């Protein structure tokens, strides 16, 4: 008799055919990365408790150069920046990571005087170059293309009046654009298409 | 207003992968791989359609496909696709 | 959930098709020369003047010892432990059960290419 | 990572409070709780705060998003502590939400009245715009939220509120619950709040409610009958109001459809073209009768304005990421009309994309799970302000710690 | 051609003039795009790893949310069915009664 | 309701069992396709592409190329004893032959 018993299309296809002892444990863990020596509190297995912190890798500062006041003094001064001036520009930087999009709008403009994004970048640099001058000599890489403010204030603006073109610019413009076109073809299938025709005359 | 076509590239690349890490495989080569694919889908469905139908049967089953493996491939090749395909039957109905 | 691996299906041995003889020589090879390898894990410009330095005078070509009296011993590869087995496929040596079953897993056949 | 803690969320017109790392908070209620001067007694549940009662002042702590009254806003936090979430304090630290806009003096306040008071472990002060962002799943991205008493939008760079680019328009739910009262004065509409009421009978459309009046209310005072008014009023902001999907045009409002409601007295009418003129007054406020001036930015303006304000290099971000949130953003056709005028306005040069949430605990309370998603990350678990940091730093520490 | 064409092509050269009063007014495109960038980027930076962690928990929390509104969907749905069926086995019963008049 | 679980991935296939039973569903191969079909037959049909595809990658490899051609196709098909028997009458474009040089036909 069919012996069977089991799913009956696998059934077919093969005969027709012939004590969890490890407690978790609400646990108190201090950060390594920190230097406040916070008590957190975590929810750890029964077999690492104790062990450091494994998000405390996740903590890349991200590098600004710490001028001292001589320094600052000597050859960081600028007739146009104040140090009270110049330390919040590092201050912030430091507060966010070296980026000057984030950097600008906290920018203290009660003690201080209105700056572009430009000009602060610029300043910064100045200082980090400055900075690393001092060093110069051990090997500190005096090939800094420091950040452009010159063209780029310009290379800023030249794009903010093609930003806001309402019609015309932004759709007038197609004509000229066909133009680059009909420029570049019918100039010289115009005057080049002339000088041919002149010379194919002129053997004829 | 599209006309999109469809291949099967997208699973013999999971497959290729998957079989040979490091290798890639080249679009006129996956035509070929994809041709492959059409043709024995045609050969091993119409021979069990065959099947069902020689014993009077209106349905075309995964019984009558294993036959007809049996009938396609030579020896060897039978033997692995049979084994291949009856152990992907008792993984799908085992509700895994 | 699923056993999550017949969806790579990487081995599938229905068709194995051992390798043997002369790609056993092949890897025999390839392993001496990365144990001659370098940091990498000039050597051409020292294959091409080794290769001027062929004669048969004494020099470095015919300063070769040669093959040894005492004969090859046998060691497991995995654990390095001297090996009372041969692998029957690539002939690779190994002294358990449980070196063999690393050696199919990670070694046999696998880098043979 | 995610460890025992309370997030916050105290929006103008409701606060929600709950755990690091759920879908969503574990209570919601009026911010604009009840009190009477008895020290004074409190009410937050609805089912305290709806009873008519012998003196009410209905006091509403905050003042445009920003806390005024640090006594009632003790009380909330309080009530919030033992009747929601009934746990210590100074077990679990505190992850709380405050406007883009709040000043420095009353985060100082806070974070000296939390430690003091509530003599929490930890603490964490976070603008509704990064905790919406966190929430949608972007660093960058304007915030365009939709709240009660103003609509703002706030661009957001890699992970930091841009001040210069902070728009704001008082076109929120509290000026719709204005129109709302003006349109049921304009029918002649007999808007009755629902404690009012003993039982009632069916009648026809548009004709006057059949009800009975209870017989035990005390004399009430003027605010607490305001608001209640005001929540039936944007219940039927939840349940009439429709945003045009273009430019309103009186003809085609007409020949829009109707829909049918029900006050809770029993009065019941179908309402039409007013239906969409209403919130018309959000996206272009030049035809609001009584509210002459071009002063005003709409929705869509609003967010225009607040991504011109930004540098040109940030804008194609800010438009690529427009994250759009709060309650007044759930009326019919709001993200479509918002979607299509954006579209007309945003230059041709850059991509324009709205993130696509659009449940009821998404678009409110972005902020909430805001900060129920970063309280739950090791990256974040440094960036705690720690009870160590109140004791040696004092109560500035939160202008040097976090943004 | 025809000598018409001088029409047509003198609106060409009003189309160059045109043009260049364009490009006196503020120009076709936005010419040299970032020709100067020295500033070096981070290592990678503490921050980046926030905004990556929380791009990949942001995901993780949308796909619990709505794992879980379709969880408790097809709880609702399997227990419909389930109280379905314990509707059919009254039609059980009365079906095997029907099945005792038959025997 | 529940989260959707494909057929390819019950099984444990990565050719489309959807697509392959969806082509016999409309391809009058039969008159009521049953619940087992497609995936044996899917299921045979990427165990042939696998079977080839490991041999033309191996004679690509000897070709030191990491791409396979159409000659890393002709070369295995015809390499393979059974291969070669199951696609004897199919011509594999651009893959040439095989370096059959006939005994008799050489230096001598
Ligand atoms: N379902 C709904 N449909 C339409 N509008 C609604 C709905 N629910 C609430 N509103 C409107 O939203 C307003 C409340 O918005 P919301 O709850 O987002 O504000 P909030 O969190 O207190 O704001 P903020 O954080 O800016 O102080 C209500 O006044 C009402 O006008």
């Amino acid at each position: 008799k069919r012996p069977e018993g089991m799913h009956r299309e696998v059934y077919a296809l093969l005969y027709s055919d012939k004590k969890k002892v490890r407690p978790w444990k609400w646990m108190p863990f201090t950060n390594p990365a920190r230097k406040d020596g916070a008590m957190f509190f975590h929810w750890r297995r029964a077999a690492e408790e104790g062990k450091d912190y494994p998000f405390a890798r996740f903590n890349k500062t991200v590098q600004v150069p710490v001028y001292s006041e001589q320094e600052y003094q000597l050859y960081l001064h600028d007739d146009a920046w104040t140090k009270a001036e110049t330390d919040h520009l590092f201050d912030l930087s430091r507060r966010f990571d070296l980026r000057f999009v984030v950097i600008h709008d906290r920018y203290d403009h009660q003690q201080f005087k209105k700056r572009s994004v430009e000009d602060l970048k610029e300043r910064y640099y100045h200082i980090c170059a400055k900075l690393a001058n001092v060093r110069a000599v051990p090997g500190t890489d005096l090939k800094i293309p420091v950040f452009d403010a010159g063209h780029e204030r310009r290379r800023k603006e030249q794009l903010e009046r093609l930003y806001n073109r309402t019609p015309e610019q932004v759709a007038e413009e197609e004509y000229l654009l066909q133009e680059l076109r009909k420029i570049e073809a019918r100039k010289k299938e115009r005057e080049k298409r002339s000088q041919d025709l002149q010379k194919l005359i002129t053997a004829a | 207003k599209r006309s999109r076509k469809e291949s099967y590239s997208v699973y013999v690349y999971k497959v290729l992968k998957q079989v040979h890490p490091d290798t890639g495989i080249s679009s006129k080569a996956m035509g070929i791989m994809n041709s492959f694919v059409n043709d024995i889908f045609e050969r091993i469905a119409g021979e069990a359609s065959r099947l069902a139908h020689y014993n009077k049967r209106s349905t075309i089953t995964s019984r009558e496909i294993q036959t007809a493996v049996r009938l396609l491939l030579p020896g060897e090749l039978a033997k692995h696709a049979v084994s291949e395909g009856t152990k992907a039957v008792t993984k799908y109905t085992s509700s895994k | 959930m699923v056993e999550k691996k017949t969806s790579v299906r990487s081995q599938d041995p229905g068709q194995r098709r051992v390798l043997d003889r002369a790609a056993r020589q092949r890897r025999i090879n390839r392993q001496l020369e990365a144990l001659e390898n370098d940091n990498f894990q000039n050597f051409q410009a020292l294959l091409e003047e080794q290769n001027l330095s062929v004669a048969e005078g004494p020099n470095y070509l015919t300063a070769c010892a040669g093959p040894p009296s005492r004969p090859q011993r046998p060691f497991c590869a995995v654990c390095g432990f001297p090996s009372p087995y041969t692998c029957v496929s690539c002939g690779a040596r190994y002294c358990t059960v449980r070196c063999l079953g690393t050696h199919q897993e990670t070694r046999c056949l696998k880098w043979t290419v | 990572d995610e460890v025992g803690a309370l997030v916050f969320d105290i929006g103008s017109y409701t606060v929600r409070a709950g755990y690091a790392g759920e879908d969503c908070p574990k209570v919601d209620f009026p911010t604009a709780i009840g009190m009477v001067v008895e020290g004074p007694t409190y009410y937050i549940d609805t089912n305290a705060l709806r009873v008519p009662r012998e003196n009410m002042e209905a006091i509403s702590p905050l003042k445009n998003g920003m806390v005024e009254d640090w006594d009632s806003f003790q009380a909330i936090l309080d009530h919030t502590y033992k009747m929601h979430v009934k746990s210590e304090a100074s077990l679990h630290p505190v992850l709380m939400s405050e406007a883009p806009w709040n000043t420095r003096a009353k985060r100082e306040k806070l974070t000296e009245l939390m430690f003091e008071h509530y003599n929490i472990p930890a603490f964490f002060l976070c603008k509704t715009a990064v905790l919406t962002a966190f929430a949608n799943g972007r660093s960058t991205g304007l915030i365009l939220d939709s709240g009660a008493t103003h609509t703002t939008a706030i661009p957001v760079h890699d992970g930091y509120v841009l001040q210069q680019g902070i728009v704001k328009s008082p076109l929120a739910g509290d000026f719709i619950t204005m129109q709302c009262r003006e349109l049921f004065q304009e029918m002649n509409i007999e808007l009755v709040p629902p404690y009012m009421i003993a039982s009632k009978e069916a009648v026809r459309e548009g004709s006057p409610a059949n009800w009975k009046r209870k017989e035990k209310l005390p004399q009430v005072t003027r605010s607490w009958h305001n608001y209640m008014c005001n929540c039936v009023i944007q219940d039927f902001q939840a349940s009439v109001l429709q945003v045009s999907d273009s430019t309103y045009d009186e003809q085609v409002a007409a020949q829009m459809p109707t829909v049918h409601y029900e006050f809770p007295n029993g009065y019941n009418c179908d309402f039409g073209a007013e239906r969409l003129k209403i919130p018309e007054g959000l996206f272009d406020p030049s035809n609001v009768k009584g509210l002459s001036g071009n002063t005003m930015l709409g929705v869509s303006h609003v967010v225009t304005t607040s991504v011109g304000m930004c540098d040109i290099d940030i804008r194609p971000g800010l438009y690529g990421s427009v994250i759009v949130a709060g309650g007044n953003t759930l009326i019919q056709s709001f993200t479509d009309r918002l979607n299509r005028e954006l579209s007309q306005k945003t230059p041709p040069s850059m991509r324009l994309k709205l993130i696509a949430n659009n449940t009821t605990v998404e678009r409110r309370f972005s902020s909430w799970i805001g900060g129920s998603i970063l309280a739950s990350l090791g990256t974040f678990q440094q960036m705690w302000i720690s009870k160590q940091e109140y004791e040696e730093g004092g109560k500035q520490c939160v202008e040097r710690k976090c943004p | 051609k025809s000598h018409a064409e001088i029409a047509e092509q003198a609106k060409h050269e009003a189309e160059i003039e045109t043009r260049i009063a364009e490009l006196r007014k503020e120009g076709f495109w936005s010419l040299k795009r970032l020709p100067k960038v020295p500033e070096p980027p981070r290592p990678k930076g503490h921050w980046d790893y926030l905004c990556e962690e929380m791009q990949w928990l942001s995901a993780d929390f949308a796909q619990e949310r709505r794992w879980k509104r379709g969880v408790a969907r097809k709880v609702v749905r399997m227990v419909i069915r389930h109280h379905e069926e314990q509707r059919q086995k009254e039609e059980r019963a009365r079906r095997e009664e029907q099945a005792k008049l038959r025997r | 309701r529940a989260k959707a679980k494909s057929r390819s991935s019950r099984a444990g296939l990565q050719f489309p069992v959807g697509r392959v039973h969806r082509l016999l569903r409309k391809g009058n191969y039969a008159e009521r396709v049953g619940a087992g079909a497609p995936v044996y037959l899917a299921a045979v049909l990427e165990y042939l592409t696998a079977e080839i595809l490991e041999l033309a990658g191996n004679a690509a490899r000897d070709n030191k190329k990491t791409r396979i051609i159409p000659r890393h196709l002709q070369l295995a098909i015809r390499n393979d004893e059974e291969l070669n028997k199951l696609l004897g009458r199919v011509t594999i474009a651009q893959g040439g032959v095989l370096p059959n040089i006939q005994a008799v036909l050489l230096p001598k």
